[PDB]
RNA sequence: UUAAUUGCGAUAACGAACGAGACCUUAACCUACUAAAUAGUGGUGCUAGCAUUUGCUGGUUAUCCACUUCUUAGAGGGACUAUCGGUUUCAAGCCGAUGGAAGUUUGAGGCAAUAACAGGUCUGUGAUGCCCUUAGACGUUCUGGGCCGCACGCGCGCUACACUGACGGAGCCAGCGAGUCUAACCUUGGCCGAGAGGUCUUGGUAAUCUUGUGAAACUCCGUCGUGCUGGGGAUAGAGCAUUGUAAUUAUUGCUCUUCAACGAGGAAUUCCUAGUAAGCGCAAGUCAUCAGCUUGCGUUGAUUACGUCCCUGCCCUUUGUACACAC
């Protein structure tokens, strides 16, 4: 299963039509010092530590 | 003899039926208020009126 | 005269008043000891302020504890506080301050409702519904 | 909603134009001097009149 | 140091003084005896039909020396439980009141508790040594 | 008594193994509705992970005579070791091929 | 007249009506003129 | 002679002025006594509708009865049943004088 | 479908053609509990109480923790 | 821990009263098939028979079973308090009587066939087949016929 | 920016008012004051036992002594968002950390602005205008039925659909409230009866007596077994009592027997962000008797949000209108 650890440091804001889904700015720990926007379903702030399945994705917003 | 609690709500009711009572025939003098002092051997009504001298 | 020093505590609807006098160092409630309070689960929860420091805070000393009211849970929820305020009553009243200060912060920085009581009270009931925060079935068409 | 309304508003820069040179920083004696001046009604609203006479202290240092 | 009740656990010393009467001392026979529900929201006699009366004795003398004063109108209401009435809810049902008063009759001439003045019975000195000895054996019979 | 190690240890591996890392959203479209699959946070993971194990013991030891006592305790260990067999892990690979479908 | 009642027949005390009664309180009236009589019962009415 | 005062009045501000001024007239001389026991509030449930049919919501209300009784004791032999027996009664209070 | 059950036969009297093989077959069991024998020796609840309690009596198993509809158990190792 | 042999004595059938009983279960919840008997007085002829409780039916011989039928016919003589029967104080005699398992149809037809006969509000409804009790069947029960 | 025209600030506006806010109550803390056999606590006396060796458990109002921490509210104090670092013309305002009773206006309620509904009520009023009747009166009242009736459709509700269970024995803990005088209420204790229930007395006009309402949901011991079965008691039959002048279309309670559908309910829909929902019980309203309802209280007590306007609705600003009894 290859996965890649994701490095938090700002949120962006919650988006979503139904309000479920939230905008947070995630890094990478390895290779750092750069910078993919991703979403995220469960309640983030700075400071946390999240696994992705795949790097390569940008979304801009969900509905 | 009776309880407190039912003495302390018939004079209530007592007291709401002397109030209701004098509006219904002093009404035309100057009504104002009644009130009620509960005391040995004695009990006191007092009504809050204007023209005392008329229906005195 | 006699050295002895009474707290109390508090839940949902149980009172611990709580007797505490030095002797030959024993403990019970409603003349039944600690290790039959009758929670056969929570019997470690009531342990919990009596052992982690050790028994040589209880050498020879007697306290009792008398609880009325409240649920089953509540019950033993009662005595806990009533212990460890008493035991703080105990090192308020004949032992130093080295050894309060320290018996203290093992009480504070491990469990708040060791010695801090619980101001989390029932709501009251509102008209309209059966619960505080319920409402009845509106079935319109 | 902690959001403060004009009664303690008119009450506070009233107190500050005319009774400055008498309170300070302190919180609690701030609540006390409160009794000192004009009369005012509600214990509840010395705690909040209090709070904002020390608060505006606080911005003009 | 001496051993009370209260420092020994409730189930196993109600158990030790039933077999202490169901070995030794006669406490009596009810006459309906396994044939009846001990309560009015039950409907199953107890399972332990050869027994469920000297523990019976031994749960009420335990009780009647924990308690002062209560009667057998009292103990209904100690030993009732919800009753399913049918599509009802459950509401408490106290217990049968000749089941009690049989027990305590029955423990009167044994003398484990004498009648007391203004209601209830008290304990007497001849039916508490005993009650309180047995606490004083129980607890030494496991090992 | 069964894998001798610490049982704590092995729910809490069984937490990290049954947690789901992605899952698919909502999305309106309009007259058909369409599911759009993004990442989920730790925090989520590790709360909907002790779910699906609670509701995966559930109905195995429901209208059966085996008890809740030792089917949470064969769920966790199946869990935690990966065996494709009970209803958590069969639940996780099942909204992971979904959000793959739909990433 | 033969009559028997004895069984509930109480009226209001104000009104003199049938209706739902209150009753066992001391004041055996009906709830509209209980309403419209103030400060008498439970006049406080802190809550 | 076991004199006991029993107070019983609805305002709180008022047997609290009456408890003080009895207290106050019997520390006059001796006259040893207790002071003021506080017995619980004992607040009355009426519950009635607002609407008068069954027309609107189901709404409710509570009107209650804060009925406040502080009753004292005093000890001391026959002057004190004439030096106390003075009222200090005002409207909305009531006493009950009883002995031994 | 719902077709019609297996009626699972759970013993519920011991005898002597069954009651032999427990002494043989039980053995080399890492885990033993009342509800892996209910459902594999195809035996009642109660009688595995009692059962077990019988075969720890010839000091192979011992209770360790018990208590209410519940009992843990492991073999001679 | 008690072990008793089960040797061919068992049997998976069962048949006591003229009516059809199930085995490989206890005893004293076997009587309760056999209708007229209930869970109260199953327990009650059970003890009065001096038979052990936890006995299968199956594994059950012929002189407990008649022990344990024999009350049903008239319990009254084996010192009973008689107030478990199902029959007591009957119109036609008076006495204390329990019907077994094939007379308690019997007796509700020779009791619904006089409430017929005799007209009343009870029997009219019954014959018709609705409510007899007062119970509301206006807006109750409607997926009956 | 705030739940809030709630505040900052801008500004042909200034000065204002109502509502909200403010205010009050309840639930929270006080080992700080007055305290209190109609609440208690400890000890001194009498007395009972267990090992007697040091203690423990108790009972006792005329055996007293000291106190209000636990029980009761009086005057009162107590958190106002108080500190840091972040964000903001760096103003209002928001977030994370330490004492604790409290940092979703501490929580929840009461009061609750102008105007309107042609919303309900003449079946509350000895308040009603008009029409009708006014004496074989539509007035009062007496007797018996009716509002309970089913070919049926719908709305709030309770038992459920069994193993986190059913049943029977042990531990078995709360709060709110109510209670008789010229009447008959709550009922304690003893005795009798399986049960309901019956008899003799006792205590109370009430923190004192009912009542520690010893309630249930709850846990400990056993039986049961995945079986429309021990789940479930609809359905009926017979017998035992209570209420009442009378209870039959069983008022209601109790006992035995008969033991049906119901096996987690399809469109759709209802309530909910903490002691909350839900599970469970208690007091009161209707009552001479009868809770499956409601009003209040208490026990156990989750997961899931800290967001949005997508559906269903609301407020402010702009635009359009052939609407204006107004989509």
């Amino acid at each position: 299963t290859p996965v890649t650890l994701a490095k938090v440091i700002k949120v962006l804001g919650r988006t979503g039509s139904r309000g479920g889904v939230t905008q947070v700015r995630v890094e990478f720990l390895e290779d750092t010092s750069r910078t993919i926007v991703r979403n995220v379903k469960g309640p983030v702030r700075e400071n946390d530590i999240l696994v992705l399945m795949e790097s390569e994705r940008e979304a801009r917003r969900l509905r | 003899l009776i309880s407190k609690k039912r003495k302390l709500v018939a004079d209530g009711v007592f007291y709401a039926e002397l109030n209701e009572f004098f509006t219904r025939e002093l009404a035309e003098e100057g009504y104002s208020g009644v009130e009620v002092r509960v005391t040995p051997t004695k009990t006191e009504v007092i009504i809050r009126a204007t023209r005392t001298q008329d229906v005195l | 005269a006699v050295p002895s020093v009474q707290t109390f505590g508090k839940k949902k609807s149980a009172t611990a008043v709580a007797h505490v006098k030095a002797g030959k160092g024993l403990i019970k409630v409603n003349g039944s000891p600690i290790t039959l309070v009758e929670p056969e689960i929570l019997r470690f929860k009531v342990y919990e302020p009596l052992l982690l420091v050790g028994l040589d805070k209880f050498s020879n000393i007697d306290i009792r504890v008398r609880v009325t009211g409240g649920g089953h849970v509540s019950q033993v929820y009662a005595i806990r506080q009533a212990i460890a305020k008493g035991l703080v009553a105990y090192h308020q009243k004949y032992v130093d301050e080295q050894s309060k200060n320290e018996l203290k912060k093992a009480f504070t920085s491990y469990d708040r409702t060791l010695l801090i009581a619980d101001s989390r009270r029932p709501e009251p009931k509102k008209f309209g519904g059966k619960g505080a925060r319920s409402r009845f079935q509106k079935s319109y068409r | 909603g902690r959001v403060r309304t004009k009664t303690v508003k008119r009450a506070s820069k009233a107190l500050i134009e005319r009774y400055y040179p008498k309170l300070t920083l302190d919180f609690q004696t701030n609540k006390r001097l409160c009794d000192e001046i004009a009369t005012i009604q509600s214990k509840r609203l010395r705690n909040k009149i209090a709070g904002y006479t020390t608060h505006l202290m606080k911005r003009i240092q | 140091p001496g051993v009370s009740v209260r420092d020994v656990a409730a189930q196993d010393f109600i158990n030790a003084y039933a077999s202490f009467l169901q070995r030794q001392g006669k406490l009596e026979v009810p006459g309906y005896v396994d044939i009846v529900k001990t309560s009015s929201g039950n409907e199953m006699p107890p399972q332990d039909a050869e027994g469920w009366f000297y523990k019976r004795a031994a749960s009420v003398a335990r009780h009647i020396y924990m308690r002062k004063q209560v009667g057998v109108g009292k103990l209904n209401k100690l030993y009732g439980g919800a009753k399913s009435r049918g599509v009802r809810p459950y509401k408490h049902i106290d217990a049968s009141g000749s089941i009690n008063r049989k027990v305590l009759q029955a423990l009167e001439k044994i003398g484990i508790v004498e009648i007391s003045p203004k209601g209830g019975r008290r304990i007497s000195e001849n039916g508490q040594r005993d009650l309180d000895r047995i606490a004083a054996q129980t607890l030494e019979e496991d090992e | 008594v069964l894998t001798d190690q610490n049982p704590i240890q092995v729910v809490v591996d069984a937490i990290t193994n049954t947690g789901p890392r992605e899952d698919t959203t909502r999305v309106g479209g309009g007259g058909a509705a369409r599911r759009q699959a993004v990442d989920v946070s730790p925090l989520r993971r590790v709360n909907q992970a002790i779910a699906l194990l609670t509701i995966g013991a559930r109905e195995a030891a429901f209208r059966n005579i085996k008890t809740i006592a030792e089917t949470l305790a064969e769920e966790l260990i199946n869990a935690a070791k990966g065996s494709s067999t009970s209803y958590a892990i069969k639940k996780k690979d099942e909204l992971e091929r979904v959000a793959k479908s739909n990433r | 007249h033969p009559r028997r009642y004895g069984k509930g027949s109480r009226q209001c005390r104000v009104c003199s009506s049938h209706t739902g009664l209150i009753r066992k309180y001391g004041l055996n009236i009906c709830r509209q003129c209980f309403r419209e009589k103030a400060n008498d019962i439970g006049f406080n009415k802190f809550r | 002679i076991k004199i006991r005062i029993t107070l019983t009045s609805t305002k709180v501000k008022q047997l609290e002025n009456v408890s003080s001024n009895i207290v106050k007239n019997a520390e006059q001389h001796n006259l040893v006594k207790k002071g003021p026991v506080r017995l619980p509030t004992k607040v009355l449930k009426i519950s009635t509708r607002k609407t008068p049919n069954g027309e609107g919501s189901k709404t409710w209300e509570t009107y209650e009865m804060r009925i406040h009784k502080r009753y004292i004791d005093l000890e001391a032999p026959v002057q004190i049943v004439k030096r106390i027996t003075q009222i200090t009664i005002e409207p909305g209070v009531d006493v009950e004088v009883v002995v031994a | 479908k719902k077709s019609m059950k297996d009626r699972a036969q759970h013993a519920v009297i011991l005898d002597q053609e069954k009651y032999d093989r427990i002494l043989k077959e039980v053995p080399t069991y890492r885990y033993v509990s009342v509800s892996v024998l209910v459902d594999r020796l195809k035996i009642g609840g109660s009688l595995a109480r009692i059962a077990l309690r019988h075969l720890e009596k010839e000091g192979i198993i011992k209770p360790i923790s018990k208590h209410s509809k519940q009992a843990i158990y492991t073999r001679a190792t | 821990s008690l072990v008793v042999q089960e040797q061919g004595s068992f049997q998976h059938i069962l048949r006591l009263l003229n009516t059809n009983v199930d085995g490989n279960i206890k005893i004293v919840y076997a009587l309760t098939t056999i209708k007229g008997v209930g869970r109260r007085y199953s327990n009650l002829v059970c003890k009065k028979a001096d038979v052990d409780l936890h006995k299968r039916a199956g594994e059950l011989t012929q002189e407990e079973l008649e022990r344990i039928v024999q009350i049903m016919q008239n319990p009254t003589h084996y010192k009973i308090p008689a107030w478990f029967l199902n029959r007591q104080n009957d119109i036609t005699d008076g006495k204390d009587y329990h019907t077994l398992a094939n007379n308690v149809e019997s007796k509700l037809r020779d009791d619904l066939e006089r409430l017929k006969k005799i007209r009343a509000h009870r029997g009219i409804r019954h014959f018709w087949g609705l409510r007899v009790r007062g119970q509301h069947t206006k807006t109750t029960g409607r997926r009956r016929a």
